[PDB]
């Protein structure tokens, strides 16, 4: 593994390339209480569930050669991220291209959801596009399991922009919805090239989510009140579907609805949602190698 | 390099006695501009790039949490006045620093606070700054504009963190932040807060009533308590500022402020 | 899940004839290497088992007393930790209190048990200088696990299947009145199963159905029809030989002996301050 | 090229267990401790908790090394 170039720097590690081609994020140690931790416990979470998983569009761990010091893994090469086509103007998304996004991120979910996962952390740079354009999920530093009544994490997960309802007011336990609403804004950014609800503070991400979707009741969310940071708010009438994104045809909007439901026990999930008639309508999804590239 | 002392977000500080800092323009700026005995000393500029420091041996958050006995009150004063001489001086240059926290804050074995961690400092805005715990409620109910109350507010909170070795406001959530900001001072009013209905977050949402003043049993002279009320000012046009706090009769009391020299040793 | 995972397709063996030539390959690998490095004072394999189930036994009392209380999980990861480690390695050069201390941290770690390291060692029955030396084996040894574990960290275990069966057995066999009675019984003989080998050799899932159909039988009661009919001719065979093993591994297997293990950890002792 | 969804088929090596929508209709989820109204308001429900039990005991059962 000869390193060559240098990929970028976050949080909780930082990436650089290598010869065939891969990336190695080598991790770097955390505050000064948990330097005496050891290896990072992000690193060690993303170690074991990319080697209990196996999918064409789940991203593949390699290596995870170290020393004393911490641990580095090896992935391979990754050309692009989703963030990076929305962002670029140049590029142009026919409705085929974000069928075809939509149904490689579903069909990722539900091979991760089958397994009783949940990714907790998507949003369109942890997508990453490859040079045949097979988008596959990363960053499962934040991805634990769910199912059972044990285990309880911290809300705080998902950041502001794609973070649901149910999370924001404060919920202990939840199931696949926490994904599907993130699934939900990203196929909003691919409609507007800009985000969905870019709130700033959470409460005015709550006020723009419910300044967009209207204001719930207690018809659409049987135990809203239940929540322990449930705050009471005004009866929004709400933007219609149909008028935020004008070019969606009735099926998209369906798909739309269906992901952007306030309850979440009856929000669709992966397997509901590639079950729905806007998949298999016409166009087809386009195939990976006719995928926009930069 | 010698070691670590700490690990960041956007800048990791080693310790070689100077300290590296590694990261931009906005932070350097703000640094520089701000010369003070009571502010960090930038000796040089490296280049990633580095900014070196004069070392401090300890922050003031590593010392309470590493210490049984309470603060004596005569070294609570004496960071009271090098704390507001340092806000006084940004305030003079323009400069508001909306970062003002324990962990910020950095005490030498002389009895020297110095404030530093400019990153999140501006030349006078971004509506979403200062850690939750010492936010003030303007921003936090979604103020486009704020001034130097929002340092005030967290002196204020530092000093009630002194009073206890306990933040004052620990909120879990912004919306637990804010509940537990109006339980322990009371709900503010349009007669007690002019401007009121026209906060974002009132327009949009509905709170709960509380008392007013129940901060007074959490703890302090009854001029502290007047000086505190003028750190829990409502209103951000009526709080007090660190001129006329260092003014005011609390630093001229029996336990008068000690100089920073007569300073019990700790564990370096 | 279980019927593709890491433990299934490279830590599940066929028989006890794997892993005892596993193990006599390590315990000569080890000689070699001394012989290399530059003769009666290597334990033999057998010595090697038993110094290593004195030392499971050892590790589970470790968990059984940690605070906070460590859930069924944790100390099941641990002891999967500890027998993977050892099955490949030899007690002659790893010590086994640091080697079962760190699977513990790992399992902590692994099962998303936050517990500080200071918090780690308070449970330890050591003086304080003791328990910093313990974190500081601990984490010079922590990525040494990691490596020996082929980096398969995720360990499933015979619990969740065990309640699983048993809520099956309650809805959907009115013959048996209460299912919860044959629990307790079935819980003390899954203990005996994580003391054999049997975690190596058998999937979590005919453990869970071994230890409770044990349970009924101890009681009297026989349920070949919740297999037969509820569960639904070579599938059967294979299940009711597979318990068989099952209950002659658990008959078979024998505790360790006092002056023994005195023996073993004396002999232990000198080969570790020898090299 | 047309799209048409294919149920992912993956072998578990055990008997086969009840779709997940219909758990409560044969009494499975009355042998299951309730889901407290904070759970339901997050979207979690004790069908989940029964599902993943049922699903990891009837998992591998089947299998030979
Ligand atoms: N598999 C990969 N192949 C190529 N580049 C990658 C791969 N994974 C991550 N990267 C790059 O490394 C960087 C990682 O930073 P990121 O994960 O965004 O930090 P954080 O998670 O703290 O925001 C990204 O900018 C991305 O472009
Ligand atoms: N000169 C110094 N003396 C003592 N401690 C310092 C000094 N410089 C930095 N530190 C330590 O480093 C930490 C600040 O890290 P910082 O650079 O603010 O990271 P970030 O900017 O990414 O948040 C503080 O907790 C402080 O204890
Ligand atoms: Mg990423
Ligand atoms: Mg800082």
């Amino acid at each position: 593994y000869e390193k060559l170039d240098f990929l970028g720097e976050g949080q909780f590690a930082t990436v650089y390339k290598a010869r065939q081609i891969v990336a190695i994020k080598k991790i770097k140690l955390g505050h000064r209480s948990e330097a005496k931790d050891g290896i990072n416990r992000t690193a060690l979470r993303e170690i074991k569930l990319l080697q209990e998983l196996s999918h064409p569009n789940i991203i593949g761990l390699l290596d995870a050669f170290g020393h004393k010091s911490n641990i580095s893994l090896v992935f391979d090469f990754m050309e692009t991220d989703l963030e990076v086509i929305i962002k670029d103007n140049s590029l142009v998304l026919t409705p085929s291209h974000i069928k075809a996004y939509m149904l490689m991120t579903l069909q990722g979910l539900e091979y991760l959801h089958q397994h009783w996962i949940l990714h907790r952390d998507l949003k369109p740079n942890n997508l990453l596009l490859d040079e045949n354009g097979v988008l596959k999920l990363a960053d499962f530093g934040l991805a634990k399991s769910f199912g059972s009544p044990n285990r309880a994490y911290t809300h705080q997960v998902v950041t502001r922009w794609y973070r649901a309802p149910e999370l924001l007011f404060g919920a202990r336990m939840y199931g696949v919805g926490v994904d599907m609403w993130a699934v939900g804004c990203i196929l909003a950014e691919l409609l507007l090239r800009v985000p969905f609800l870019p709130g700033d503070s959470d409460l005015d991400q709550l006020t723009r989510i419910f300044e967009t979707l209207g204001t719930p009741t207690e018809e659409q969310w049987p135990d809203m009140c239940s929540l322990p940071d449930y705050v009471t708010f005004k009866s929004f009438p709400g933007i219609p579907l149909h008028h935020i994104f004008s070019a969606a045809g009735d099926d998209l909007l369906d798909l739309i609805q269906g992901l952007f439901l306030f309850n979440p026990c009856a929000r669709i999930t992966a397997t509901q949602a590639l079950k729905m008639k806007y998949f298999s309508n016409r166009p087809g999804p386009t195939p990976g190698c006719q995928l926009p590239r930069p | 390099c010698l070691n670590r002392i700490e690990e960041g977000t956007y800048g990791v500080v080693y310790r070689a006695i100077v300290a590296l800092k590694r990261l931009s323009l906005r932070e350097i700026n703000t640094i520089l501009k701000a010369q003070h005995p009571n502010i960090v000393t930038v000796r040089e500029i490296v280049v990633k790039i580095y900014i070196v420091m004069n070392y401090v041996e300890h922050d003031l958050k590593s010392l309470m949490e590493t210490m049984k006995q309470p603060f004596l009150p005569g070294e609570v004063k004496t960071l009271m006045i090098q704390l507001l001489r340092g806000v006084k001086h940004l305030h003079d240059n323009w400069i508001l620093h909306r970062d003002l926290k324990t962990s910020n804050l950095l005490l030498s074995h002389a009895g020297i606070l110095k404030v530093g961690d400019f990153g999140l400092a501006r030349e006078y805005y971004t509506p979403v700054v200062v850690t939750l715990w010492y936010r003030a409620p303007e921003l936090l109910l979604g103020a486009k504009e704020y001034s130097t109350a929002v340092d005030m507010w967290s002196v204020g909170c530092i000093f009630g963190e002194l009073l206890t070795q306990k933040p004052l406001f620990p909120g879990k959530s912004e919306i637990d932040q804010i509940n537990k900001v109006f339980k322990d001072l009371g709900t503010p009013s349009e007669k007690i807060w002019p401007g009121y209905s026209e906060l974002p977050a009132v327009k949009k949402m509905t709170f709960s009533e509380h008392p007013y003043n129940n901060l007074r049993k959490r703890f302090l002279s009854d001029q502290g308590f007047d000086l505190m009320n003028k750190f829990l000012t409502y209103f951000p046009g009526r709080r007090i500022s660190a001129e006329d706090g260092l003014k005011h009769e609390y630093f001229r009391e029996t336990p008068l402020p000690i100089d920073p020299s007569m300073f019990p040793t700790w564990p370096a | 899940m279980y019927h593709n995972s890491s433990q299934k397709r490279h830590w599940t063996f066929s028989s006890e004839e794997q892993l005892a030539r596993l193990r006599a390959d390590a315990n000569r690998k080890f000689r070699c290497k001394a012989v290399a490095n530059g003769d009666p004072v290597f334990l033999e394999p057998h010595e090697e088992m038993t110094l290593c189930k004195y030392y499971e036994k050892r590790l589970l009392e470790f968990c059984s007393v940690f605070k906070p209380a460590m859930p069924r999980s944790v100390v099941g990861t641990a002891c999967m930790y500890f027998k993977r480690f050892y099955l490949n390695n030899s007690v002659m050069e790893y010590h086994p209190r640091i080697i079962m201390l760190t699977c513990a941290f790992l399992a902590c770690k692994v099962d998303e048990f936050n517990v500080s390291s200071p918090q780690f060692v308070g449970n330890l029955r050591e003086s304080p200088l003791g328990q910093e030396k313990a974190l500081e084996q601990i984490l010079e040894y922590e990525l040494l696990l990691i490596q020996q574990l082929n980096f398969h960290l995720i360990v499933h275990n015979p619990y969740r299947p065990f309640e699983g069966f048993l809520i099956d057995l309650k809805t959907r066999y009115p013959i048996l009145e209460n299912p919860e009675i044959l629990r307790k019984t079935a819980d003390d003989f899954l203990n005996r199963i994580a003391l054999t080998d049997a975690y190596l050799l058998y999937t979590p899932s005919q453990i869970a159905l071994t230890a409770i159909l044990s349970s009924a039988s101890r009681a009297g009661i026989t349920m070949e029809s919740y297999l037969s009919e509820s569960l639904m001719r070579t599938c059967l065979s294979q299940l009711l030989d597979i318990m068989k093993s099952m209950r002659n591994l658990v008959k078979k297997y024998e505790p360790p002996r006092s002056e023994e293990v005195a023996v073993l950890k004396q002999k232990l002792e000198r080969c570790h301050s020898a090299e | 090229a047309l799209y048409e969804y294919q149920p992912l088929q993956i072998e578990t090596y055990g008997p086969h267990v009840p779709e997940l929508e219909m758990l409560g209709r044969l009494g499975y989820l009355n042998h299951v401790r309730a889901a407290s109204p904070q759970d339901l308001a997050g979207g979690y429900t004790s069908s989940l908790a029964c599902h993943r039990a049922l699903q990891d005991a009837f998992s591998g059962l089947f299998w030979q090394p």
